[PDB]
């Protein structure tokens, strides 16, 4: 009851804090706005003009994030339980070397720090607050769980690694070629295309779109041909995200496909009943036989089951087609051979 | 572990019923006929495939052997059973009903006893708005 | 006849009012170009030097507008009976809560207030018309239904939500570490990159590709470190609309071949016939019999409907097929059985 | 409710024509038998699985008294028979012609009687253009 | 052999012009090369510095388009006897009427009193010159094959109506948000924000990441909220080119697929086989049957090919397999039907 | 051993140089960077302020490249032996010819020689060496396997050939509008439309949301005018990179499903058995007719792996659906009419 | 049209062979089976298919006379048998191979007389690179 | 050639074993079957299909003489027997483990006798981390 309470309250706290799923995410989002807001303070407080009120409003943010940060590794540590291998002081100190804990604890010193030598006001001290300001972002680090963001990105960039790299050289050949030529066009009218380092910050700045204005070319022939040059290049250059973001898509989609027909329904029914088939049976010899039979169909059911890991594709719904088509074959034959020899 | 070969040589024994060594889907099938189970033949040759390694058709003492030792607690097959329950877990919030299981294990699959569905429920904390922990489930059935 | 045909004159006004298809398309068409002509003049009205032309020409767009809702909103409370839900008084209040309905007539009292204070012409009461002015922008509100515009977009952004915050994170990281970096190079010889904030603005409008031009690097080092990075952040950048335009695009793919391939044909007739059944059904136990058999058909039809709901997909393909096959599988193991039987 | 429940019970008793309380498939498709209709055995299926909600596989007293109080004006059963109209609805606009109603009818689906047909095309006003305004049918079967 | 000959050349011209496939792409290509060198030359003319060696390079121009022009025109009329329903007088009248062929004759007409008026060089008529050149834009305009361009853009423009809507909608009003916000941030710090007219160009220019930089915002505040909008509403203006290029390739790959299991084979056969079957046929009441039934096999695989213009998709392969299906089920169900009448 | 031992290290130095994968990519990255380091030292040498220190390190990679590559091409010599087709004296010189080594020993000599006069240092000399340092960009350029990168970008351009040019033409017609409408509106009033070269180049620039900023319309209906015409034309030319790309991701989904139901294994079984059997066969009239036998067998297993070379597709799929109903259907016929005679 | 319609009606006496005035499919048959054509069930449906519009079943003398009035030379029908040719066509140039064609009605399809395939290959200019333009044939067979 | 023409002229009599001069489906399944090879009706169709090219149906004297010309060592060939062993190749670095080719050979297609694979593993160096160079294979197998 009371233990079982706070068993329960323990597990709860657990998932909104390491499994997020629905209401976690809006605790995870006020944390993340928290920390968002402590960053953007401190970039304020680089400014002269509002490093005035922006220091004091982010002194408030220190002890908030400070306060709150210290709550919330006091309930992750108190929870974890939920496994209940990090229970007692050694399972609490198993967890606590977890590389998103020791970094959390390691920015949670570095915010007592900060505090205290605020509190003192040293000079070389204060230098190293506004050096050490920037650990809350591995607070906005430790977010993602075990990096899923950088590894689905490197995922869809290794898969599209021909057409980057393909659009990436066309692209750069671009460049060059049409740096050179507007430079070839203009280094003695336009006084900024001087030297081929100016045509080739030109024609970045160009072909990327973002068109600063300091560099534009005055020649009407330097103008024909950075139209030219900036419609090809422009289409290269824009390339690389719109691979990069039709990839994430076709992704996607793949994803929610094989999640509407995952296979994990009878292997997994299949594997309870037997698991549980086998634990019950863990005349005597016979009952000692079943057991065998009942553990060797759980191991069945658990080879199966690491078989469906692998997502479903075209290969799946053919293998089964061809299984099927082979079955049938076979017996039809087989009915029309009994068939013949009943003719005979 | 001499009293658990001995066992396992006696268990083999008894599987093959003679001194040819080597266990056949016949006598492995009428093994459990003997039970009135009626084990199909692409069962057995399942039940033969899992426990030999070289293709041969047949299980052989050391092969049994070996199936035998490894033990059924392992991080890979935990996992797989961990998976397993999550499969009818809702909202990705780590919790299956004890009457969607019941039904789930009743229909789907090789069905289970009613009785034996129900000491299932009550061999963990059931109450608790109906949810049952599944990874309660995985400790069990993960201890050996 | 007289009576039909006014039922039917507010049938077809009903249907082009709230359920436009094709020539209502171009009424409405014609009223979103009124009251974005009408936002147009307004915003040229907040122009001292229009203000004057601008003000006279809005003012009749006001009447017009006034003229031209008050007539619609008429016309849409008189019709509205097309369902018969809503004639009579009583029914005429009930759709004239609706939120759409409501809002209508809101902005319809707004633009009379205007146009009245505009003739009054109270200094208190003109700054009021300044701001009411905006309203008609209700009007383009009110075109959508029930915000399936909004629906859309929250749908395939949450369906790839996983993929923004991937990209939108790695993106942010570019940009902090490449505005840093540019600021560390460019802190003293560029005046304008004097504080890390500045360094950001530059950073954001850089690989935004927006590319202003007030700061842009002047170093070489400084230019070097802003192309590479502007390479990589403007990918990162220019990702999400990437992501979400593939995610629109196949979407609209994936609608489109369901519904070529909608069930709806089988269902709906066998729904209709039984329900016809039921309604003629409505000796005589032997008919009271057979009203109850079409009423279940009526309902089962009903049930089989709502299952069709469910898009179809891979799942429902694969799922029919599996059921042929095993009907295939059992009804040929069946005949060998029997063939054989007839050996025995 | 006493006459309608009184009702109930001699269709019931009609329906199974004897004590054991419980509706087996033989006995309902005996009953439509007798009128010469041939029933399915999977039609019988789906028959008794629409009235009982436990699978327990016939339909008991209870369960065809539930299925038979509720009342078929619903709305979500009024949006379905809407959508099955609407389903061949041209150009969006809520118009199905009356000669392609009557084609869809008698080819699609168990076929209706030419005469009853005719009636569903005069129960509502099919002139105009020779559309028949599908809600008006909606209006007419949802009125119990 | 001669006029034989004289029909082939005039074949493969017509093939050339109005049907070009490999070389001939490489002669419209010339010919496009042509009138955009023209364009470009008269743009330059355009400006006052080289309006005099550009009159005269585009002098030559003209006559070089003229004298090249009507030599293509007299090919095309003497052409397009490959089908033969333009020979004689009245079938070359009848081509001469064809849109393409009447504007490209206006066109050429056009460009003749150019040079004649370049000859006598009167003022209006110079003037009319300096209109009339843009004419060879038609020659451009003619280049496309019944607007296909126009058709293709409007076919993917309204297949994804609703998400170009929803999007546009969605930026336009994260636009006139910001624009609004950053003016009340910056209407008296910054002079260029002084009406919200300004604001709504800073933010047109700056959300559809043009950033011009001549309205930019230099409050930090209005920098922050300028940053904030600018993520949002540059991912919703550059959605309509993504959302289009993806329905463009979605497309491209659908008609790719289609075009590879095409079903155009077995229905061209037995239509041609009938066809001449019939021609053939054009006892004698056995053979006039023949006939008939010849013909009605034509007719019969006419309108099988006329269904099979629908392009395939996933109906027609589901369609297949259903019948397959059905076919299978009956004609074993017939099997264990009769085996059981032969165990009766 | 020791000959076999040194076959071994070339045939290793091979696969690492002209065929890499995995770590052969690391150290053709590594030459990547060397070369991609030389030209950015080079284009810094360009700039008068850095040319000195730029000049020596440049000088340092000069030789270090030199000696890095005349090692590689040493080494590419000694090797490429793995074939053993270019083994000997003739071998080598036969590999020689080949066009990227060609190239790479120009471009060691080349570099030789920029060494050699940057010794003497002459002034026609080292003008030769300023232009001759381009050079190893065909060191970037011998990076790709018989240009990958050229056909994959030309594939897909081709494929998508009309959605290229249908949208870059409506682009560009919405470009010269724009362009010439601003212009009228803008002619006067603004002194930088004051040709319609000048609008072109403003409707360049802004289309391609470049945006330098030296052209901005003024006037208030030229900016309304520009805000519209830049939705429609930033839209028509951002076309271009999003259809690219997402044919691009496509292309990369295709290939990756192809090669997870690549059809080789089969085939390949039977092709390798086959020739093993025949080889060996290589009474004896027996024997020679089972070799004849198994090189026809060798012949048909090789025919069909060149028919698998086409990719899987609908085509193969719906092929064997189609073959495997067709012998169910004529099979289960066959036994209908065989019970069918049995009934007789 | 009178000599036409007379020997439309011949034609149809001749066809059903009785008074009855409708055409059913066994006696559809039978005229080809008086050839030993041997016809097909689903042949004879679509022959009867294609003439009545009413889906009766049977070719009444008004569908008979209806089908044989209109014109082979159509636009619809032109291009349909156009698209057919072109089916066949290499690089878009409009050319199909005169023993390619051959190859294609002998094998594909119902296959056509060596000697009718060869008249086929005839009825135009068949030389040029092989190539036979089928706008040709379009056109011989499309005149009537 | 008159060696090699005389020899194919034996090899085609001792084929046929008449003097009908063509070479029949049942003629060419005799010859295998004299060797207890029970060959099957679809391969020797594409037996006799792979040798003519005319479609007749049978093999003709100039057609064996056609095949038995062409030479096994050819381009086309030997890069179809590469890519054929590169079907197994890992990692992209060109080589094949000799355990899991002789799995691979003895498992898939017309098993190969133990024997036979024992040695194709040592008509080439295997040793070297158990891996064999496939395109050795390729130079032994098209060197004729
Ligand atoms: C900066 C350079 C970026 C280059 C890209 C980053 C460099 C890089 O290579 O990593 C990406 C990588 C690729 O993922 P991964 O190899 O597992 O992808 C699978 C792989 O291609 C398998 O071989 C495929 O199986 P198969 O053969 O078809 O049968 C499988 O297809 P399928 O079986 O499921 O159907 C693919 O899903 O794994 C990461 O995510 C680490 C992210 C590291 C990123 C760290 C920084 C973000
Ligand atoms: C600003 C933050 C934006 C975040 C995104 C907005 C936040 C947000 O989450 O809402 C989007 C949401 C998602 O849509 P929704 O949940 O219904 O999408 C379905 C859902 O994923 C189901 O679970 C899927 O079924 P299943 O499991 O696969 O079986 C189903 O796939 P399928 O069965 O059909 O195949 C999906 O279609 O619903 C809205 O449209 C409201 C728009 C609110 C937007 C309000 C503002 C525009």
């Amino acid at each position: 009851r009371r233990n079982v309470k706070y068993r329960r309250v323990q597990n709860y706290l657990y998932n909104v804090l390491e499994r997020p799923r629905g209401w976690a995410f809006i605790y995870h989002a006020f944390v993340f706005l928290l920390v968002f807001g402590c960053l953007i303070l401190s970039v304020f407080s680089t400014i002269p003009e509002h490093t005035k009120l922006a220091s004091s409003c982010l002194l408030i943010l220190e002890f908030v994030m400070i306060v709150v940060f210290g709550l919330e590794f006091i309930i992750r540590i108190w929870s974890a339980g939920c496994c209940c291998r990090y229970r007692g002081w050694q399972g609490r100190l198993r967890f606590a070397r977890k590389p998103f804990c020791v970094i959390d604890t390691i920015v949670l010193i570095a915010s007592i720090a900060v505090v205290s030598a605020k509190t003192q006001g040293n000079i070389f001290a204060t230098s190293a607050l506004r050096s050490l300001r920037f650990l809350q972002i591995l607070r906005m680090v430790r977010m993602d769980r075990r990096g899923g963001t950088w590894k689905l990105l490197g995922s869809v960039v290794y898969a599209h690694s021909k057409e980057l790299i393909t659009a990436w050289y066309i692209g750069f050949l671009v460049l060059i070629f049409s740096s050179f030529l507007v430079y070839l066009v203009e280094k003695d009218a336009n006084k900024e295309f001087s030297t081929y380092a100016d045509a080739l910050w030109w024609g970045t700045i160009t072909l990327t779109t973002i068109g600063y204005g300091d560099k534009t070319p005055l020649t009407w022939l330097g103008r024909l041909l950075s139209a030219g040059f900036a419609l090809l290049g422009i289409s290269f250059f824009a390339l690389p995200a719109g691979i990069l973001g039709s990839g994430f898509a076709l992704k996607v989609q793949e994803q929610h496909r094989q999640k509407h027909f995952e296979k994990r329904r009878n292997p997994a029914a299949n594997l309870i009943q037997c698991v549980w088939r086998s634990y019950a049976a863990d005349t005597p010899p016979l009952k000692t036989v079943i057991r065998a039979i009942r553990i060797m169909k759980f191991h069945v059911a658990k080879r199966k089951f690491k078989e469906t890991l692998r997502p479903y594709d075209v290969k799946d719904v053919i293998e089964q087609y061809s299984a099927g088509h082979l079955d049938m074959l076979c017996r039809i034959k087989s009915l029309q051979t009994r068939v013949d020899q009943i003719l005979g | 572990t001499e009293e658990q070969i001995a066992e396992f040589k006696e268990a083999f024994s008894l599987f093959d019923k003679d001194g040819d060594g080597t266990i056949t889907t016949k006598e492995l099938g009428t093994v459990m006929r003997s039970l009135g189970q009626n084990p199909t033949e692409a069962e057995l040759q399942d039940m033969i495939n899992e426990v030999d390694a070289d293709g041969n058709g047949t299980i052989d003492f050391p092969e049994f052997l070996t199936m035998m030792a490894r033990k059924m607690k392992d991080t890979d097959s935990e996992e797989e059973i961990r998976e397993a329950f999550r499969v009818f877990d809702k909202d990705g919030n780590g919790y299956i009903s004890a009457a969607e299981l019941r039904h789930v294990m009743t229909n789907l699959g090789e069905k289970l006893t009613d009785e034996e569905v129900d000491e299932m429920i009550r061999e963990a904390d059931i109450d608790g708005d109906g949810q049952v922990n599944y990874e309660e489930f995985v400790q069990m059935m993960t201890a050996k």
